DNA sequence: AATAAACTAAAAACTATTATTATG
DNA sequence: TAATAATAGTTTTTAGTTTATTAG
């Protein structure tokens, strides 16, 4: 889906900033809100465009307006810029080169931002206008509103808040709390382009999409490209299966795919190679049905992903998935279904556990109404080690390490956690931008925290060893 | 929704009242057609909008100017129409701007629509009265220069009404006289090839209201019989004169029957045309006659001669029909006389028309007159007065001796020792006259340039073109140097040094001047293309040669044309340059043919033709020697080489030398 | 001339973005403008072929997209002399092609050069059929 | 004295265009 | 005997092919 919420950074210089003074905490605010877009997304463009200055410089160059970062991909520009300026030394010099409080007219910023949202050439889904004032800075009111109402009409949202939720009085009817803006929100890419939906052989006559689509999975480092050593320039690297017997890079008609399999590499074609891959079509070929108890669970282990499905190819897929999950309350079991994201694909036996929505008071889409794929393994990767169930619980050993862990109750937030590499390698390049350390270290949690203090909580498995050596070493 | 919007707008413009905003959003946003329909939906509402020239500071109202749609641009224009009443001065004359660049373009109907701005301007906001500022004159300056153009409309009816537009009384006052007055504040500086003829026609559809003009002239005929309409055949002209036929000649034409032929070929044949302005003018100056006061008539004479000025400063080709009207027109008038002899000195020369300012000049000098002196002096030596010459300086301001020795040198054409004395004393202020007029100063500089040039000594041409001038500018010259006069005279020989000396850089540094100012290209493509020709035939750039030789033979012809073929001298030179015009234009055709290129076939029976067709220097002047020397040489390298041998070329050069000696 | 000069100037305005809008704009203009077959208007465009250099490296050759445009500015001009009014087409073939060569290696207009290449081999085969 | 693999290896995304058959 | 129509096309995140030592 092309389309956005575009912001801009219309900050007011009234000396509303400069009572800390709210200048340095605002634009920390703005810093922190481009460190999180240059880490999420470049499809928002961020605009440092301040007004109450004590020069126009702008487009149409209005009273009070200036212009430092305009409309653009968020990245170190606007961060140095607002990095310069953020210190109080900073702020002062702000002050001396920019401006301080002055006069002007509030059609005229608003006319600017007008020209501006109208001047990006994105489809753009949403519009949004922040803006800081320590308290309530207010004809210059009335054609301000008005012109408020008509950018708000426009798609284009106005954010504000009062630095004194106490002291905007002249500003409630203008308007239409930044500690999360203050980084809490970062490094978080947003794509909305995916596969094609899989097309479900439910039945023999009837097939319904379903909407597979890997736009916010997982993320990682940016892409590494092959800049030249010196100047920092990607290279074309020139490769592709090539002679030394005959010299250069051997043709399609020259190439042939072969399996060594028994004793012999058995020569085949390419044609056949790559057509082999098919065992029916592409999509969703439903089997039946599996009860939900034949699952194996100790290898529903690889990266697993959603089902869903898409209103969108066929007209059944709401109507029917609906249904459907009104349906799976009394079912234990699954939609087996055999999987093809495209042609000349080998299907794999899924079982469809219904996940439906979790649609709370504001109807949040937690596990939208679908299913889960369910991993149906086979016989070749598990890192299987021989069985010992001689072993069975003992009511002391049992009540002991119960009353040692059972205190530490989790919800499993699935997002809790951090990526190690994804958010370190993402605030190591704002620290590139920087120009600075290591700034700090991401991990899946994988220091223990029960340990330091499940003797805090009472750990008994600590206290009762069942053995002088390390009971379970 | 905007289709239909810009649909129902004009089917409703008040439901457009409610999406400024929706298209103000757009419009930056609307690139295609979309910014058409936008367009119309701000021209139907144009009254919508209080202010919408910040609409143009934020829209980029020029971006739209850059593109190519009288749909789009024509709008725009009548947008702006609607708005330049309420439009700004300064804003209107900053949209003026880009606006003016867009005349004559082959829409004719935008283009239209803006002559259509450009006289509402100048009738309302533009017009006359409303100059206050140096922004208000300069607008109208532009609205009366581009409104003169656009009497010369290929539509016929376009220009009609602009000439009409014009004779109003508002924009030409009514009466004859200052209607004539007008007339000479009026010219554009591009025009005088038909400003007299326009000049005629504005003139003489007054008289439309002199209720005798439409009346014949007589009404007692000799021979009398019956008079109705002539036919005539016109299979693949459109009548002027009914013929009024019959057995008997008639008489009882109309004044108008008479005149409106009159006037078309006026305006059509140009030397007719000043011909007749001369004589209407001067009978208009017995019309003053009558009881008229001297104060007003030698005000009239005052400014016409401004008038005179600001057309021989503004002109470039010095139109030599227009450029001889004035000088008669000067002729016949001791107020007029009173012209600057430097000043038409000038026009003769790049007119061609020396001998109609001589007499000019003469008629000045029986009436400064050491400027006037030194003037006919100098259009005597150009066209060869040597005689009279001499009893000048020897009798009327000539006092020295190296001018005089040198004019003995220059009657015997020994240019050599006439630049040694010039040279040799040209530095040196002092003399027997004290200071020696600048112009015998910068004389001497161009006789000692006429000398090296005469001679093959190209590098003392450059010499004498930079150091052995009088230490006045700077010894090299270029665009920056064409503000002193005498520089401008220099040009023709600055390339003729340059070239020659490539065929033996601030010449390449010139002639990217030259391109960088239109004027400048024009003048040297008018006057020096085929120098250019070869100079770029021989910078190996020939590409670039055939388009200065192409330019250069149309404008020979234009010239030839425009100046008097009367002035049997003036013609000869012109066609004087016929060798290397066909030099070059015959090379570039021929050099298809390369096989006979390098060979010594186009040697050894080619080299001797280096110096066959030679002529005399009597009736061939020998910097025109020069020319055709430097013609035949280049061809008979250039086609021997490049793909009986050296003897040969040795005997060629010393036949050559004989042919300079004879 | 005014096109040449002008054509020189928006080269030289290659923001590169904007400069690539402005000289799309301007070489869009002079297509609908050199719509003329006389003999002047051919050797004009002629000796501002070799003036095509600058303009395409100006533009970088480089398939960049704030050139990209203009790459397809200038092929569509190259298609307004993919029929014969260029008379003159031996000057400039070989140059030409190893420039487009060079914009090519350094999108679709290139596809659109080598159709311009493939009738010149078509027209002008002496020079180019040797290179 | 040879078993151990998470160091990436590829394909739809609505962009949008032409191309209709616009005429005897 | 002369407009509107579809390959017209994309900022293709997993084909599931590299990191990982007791076999002698």
């Amino acid at each position: 889906y092309s389309g956005r919420d575009s912001l801009i950074f219309l900050v007011d210089a009234s000396k509303a900033m400069f009572e800390l003074t709210p200048f340095d905490m605002s634009i920390q605010c703005i810093q922190s809100v481009y460190i999180s877009k240059i880490i999420s997304s470049d499809r928002d463009l961020l605009a440092v465009v301040f007004y109450g200055t004590e020069k126009d410089k702008n487009s149409v160059n209005f009273k009070n307006i200036y212009v430092l970062q305009e409309l653009d991909n968020p990245g170190a520009k606007r961060i140095l810029e607002l990095d310069q300026f953020k210190g109080q030394q900073g702020q002062k010099r702000f002050q001396d080169m920019m401006g301080h409080g002055s006069d002007y007219s509030l059609s005229e910023v608003l006319w600017v931002c007008a020209n501006l949202f109208s001047d990006v050439q994105f489809k753009m889904s949403h519009k949004r206008i922040m803006l800081f004032t320590n308290e309530d800075n207010p004809a210059k009111a009335s054609r301000a509103r008005t012109k408020a109402g008509d950018l708000r009409d426009t798609g284009i949202f106005l954010d504000l808040m009062h630095l004194k939720f106490d002291i905007s009085l002249f500003y409630r009817d203008i308007i239409s709390k930044l500690e999360d803006l203050l980084r809490k929100v970062r490094a978080k890419e947003t794509r909305k382009r995916a596969l094609s939906r899989l097309k479900l052989k439910l039945n023999k006559d009837i097939v319904i999409s379903v909407g597979i689509y890997n736009l916010v999975q997982k993320a990682l480092k940016p892409p590494p490209i092959k800049l030249y050593r010196e100047t920092n320039e990607p290279v074309k690297t020139k490769t592709r299966t090539f002679n030394t017997s005959t010299g250069g890079l051997l043709l399609p008609s020259d190439t042939k795919r072969s399996q060594i399999y028994g004793s012999r590499q058995i020569i085949l074609e390419k044609e056949e190679t790559e057509e082999l891959k098919r065992f029916d079509d592409p999509g969703l070929m439903l089997m039946g049905f599996k009860p939900l108890v034949l699952l194996k669970k100790h290898h529903y282990l690889r990266p697993s992903l959603f089902v869903y499905p898409e209103e969108s190819l066929v007209i059944g897929s709401s109507t029917l998935f609906s249904a459907l999950l009104i349906k799976c309350l009394e079912k234990e079991v699954a939609a087996l279904c055999r999987y093809t994201p495209r042609r000349n694909i080998p299907p794999y036996f899924v079982a469809l556990v219904p996940q439906e929505e979790e649609l709370d008071d504001q109807k949040i889409q937690v596990t939208p109404p679908g299913f889960q794929l369910v991993f149906l393994p086979f016989a070749d990767d598990k890192r299987k080690m021989p069985f010992t169930e001689k072993i069975m619980a003992t009511p002391e050993q049992v009540g002991k390490m119960k009353a040692i862990v059972e205190k530490l109750r989790f919800t499993y937030r699935s997002d809790s956690f951090e990526n190690p590499v994804l958010q370190q390698h993402f605030r190591n390049l704002e620290a590139l931008a920087l120009d600075l350390m290591e700034p700090e270290q991401a991990v899946d949690l994988t220091l223990p925290k029960v340990e330091a203090m499940n003797k805090r909580l009472g750990s008994l498995v600590d206290e009762f060893k069942e053995l002088v050596y390390p009971p379970d070493y | 929704f905007i289709v239909c919007l810009n649909k129902v707008t004009k089917s409703f413009p008040p439901l457009a009242d409610r999406f400024m905003n929706a298209v103000f959003f757009l419009l930056p946003k609307f690139h295609g057609v979309l910014k058409t329909l936008c367009l119309e939906v701000v021209l139907c509402r144009v009254e919508g909008m209080t202010e919408l020239y910040f609409q143009l500071k934020s829209k980029d109202f020029v971006q739209v100017m850059r593109h190519r749609d009288d749909e789009r641009q024509k709008v725009c224009l009548d947008i702006i129409y609607k708005m330049m009443p309420k439009l700004k001065p300064v804003e209107l004359r900053e949209l003026l701007n880009p606006v003016v660049e867009f005349v004559s373009h082959p829409s004719t109907t935008c283009r239209e629509q803006m002559y259509n701005i450009l006289m509402w301007i100048h009738d309302n906001y533009r017009d006359p009265e409303s100059e206050t500022d140096n922004d208000s004159q300069e607008i109208f300056k532009l609205a009366k220069d581009v409104l003169i153009q656009g009497l010369i409309d290929e539509n016929p009816g376009l220009q009609l009404i602009i000439r009409n537009f014009w004779s109003h009384e508002t924009r030409l006052p009514s009466n004859t006289l200052d209607r004539l007055l007008a007339l000479n504040s009026l010219y554009s500086p591009k025009i005088e090839v038909h400003f007299l003829s326009l000049a005629t026609n504005f003139l003489l559809e007054m008289t439309s209201m002199s209720p005798d003009y439409p009346n014949p002239m007589f009404e007692h005929p000799l021979s009398e019989c019956e008079f109705q309409e002539y036919t005539i055949d016109s299979d693949w002209v459109v009548l002027y004169r009914s013929y009024r036929h019959g057995d008997l000649p008639d008489i009882q034409i109309k004044h108008s029957s008479l005149i409106t032929p009159l006037q078309a070929v006026a305006q059509r044949d140009p030397i007719i045309a000043k011909q007749l302005f001369s004589s209407l003018f001067s009978g208009i100056l017995k019309e003053m006659d009558k009881f008229k006061t001297l104060s007003e008539k030698n005000n009239i004479t005052q400014k016409l001669l401004q008038d005179f000025n600001r057309f021989l400063n503004t002109t470039f080709s010095f139109f030599p029909p227009f450029v001889s009207c004035i000088q008669d027109i000067s002729c016949q008038h001791a107020a007029l006389l009173s012209l600057d002899p430097a000043a038409v000195s000038a026009g003769c020369l790049a007119s061609l028309q020396q001998p109609v300012g001589i007499r000019l000049l003469e008629e000045a000098l029986l009436r400064p007159d050491v400027l006037r002196w030194v003037e006919l002096a100098k259009l005597y030596r150009s066209i060869g007065e040597y005689d009279v010459l001499r009893g000048i300086f020897t009798s009327e301001i000539g006092t020295k001796q190296i001018t005089q020795s040198a004019l003995l040198a220059e009657a015997r054409s020994d240019y050599s020792e006439a630049a040694k004395q010039y040279d040799e004393a040209l530095n040196k202020q002092d003399w027997v006259d004290g200071e020696p007029t600048e112009a015998e100063k910068d004389f001497w500089e161009l006789a000692s340039l006429d000398c090296y040039n005469h001679l093959a000594e190209w590098k003392s041409l450059e010499y004498c073109s930079t150091a052995s001038i009088d230490s006045e500018n700077p010894p090299d010259l270029n665009k920056i140097w064409s503000e002193p006069f005498y520089q401008e005279t220099y040009l023709p020989y600055m390339i003729r040094s340059k070239l020659k000396l490539l065929l033996q850089q601030s010449l390449l540094t010139f002639i990217d001047k030259a391109m960088h100012g239109e004027l400048q290209k024009a003048i040297l493509e008018l006057h020096y293309s085929q120098e250019l020709s070869l100079l770029y035939l021989l910078q190996d750039d020939v590409d670039r040669a055939k388009y200065y030789i192409q330019n250069g033979i149309q404008s020979f012809m234009q010239n030839y044309s425009s100046i008097d073929v009367l002035l049997h001298q003036s013609r000869l030179t012109k066609l004087q340059s016929v060798q290397a015009l066909t030099e070059i234009q015959e090379f570039i055709s021929f050099i298809s043919k390369q096989g006979n290129l390098s060979s010594q076939v186009p040697l050894k029976r080619l080299l001797n033709t280096w110096t066959n067709r030679y002529p005399d220097a009597k009736m061939d002047p020998m910097n025109i020697w020069d020319d055709i020397i430097t013609n035949r040489c280049f061809f008979l390298s250039k086609i021997e080489e490049k793909l009986d041998i050296s003897s040969l070329i040795r005997s060629c050069k010393f036949s050559m030398k004989m042919k300079m000696i004879d | 001339c005014s096109l040449l000069r002008l054509q020189e100037t928006l080269s030289a305005a290659d923001g590169a973005a904007l400069a690539g809008h402005q000289l799309i704009r301007g070489l869009g203009q002079e297509c609908v403008l050199s719509s003329s077959p006389a003999v002047l208007a051919l050797q004009t465009s002629l000796v501002f072929s070799r003036d095509f250099g600058l303009l395409v490296f100006v533009r970088k050759s480089l398939n960049s997209i704030e050139f990209r445009e203009c790459r397809e500015e200038i092929l569509k001009f190259l298609c307004i002399f993919l029929e014969k009014m260029g008379q003159k087409i031996a000057p400039y073939s070989v140059e030409i092609k190893n420039t487009c060569t060079s914009v090519y290696t350094k999108k679709i207009p290139a596809l659109d050069l080598l159709i311009k290449l493939l009738q010149t081999f078509r027209s002008s085969r002496l020079m180019d059929e040797f290179k």
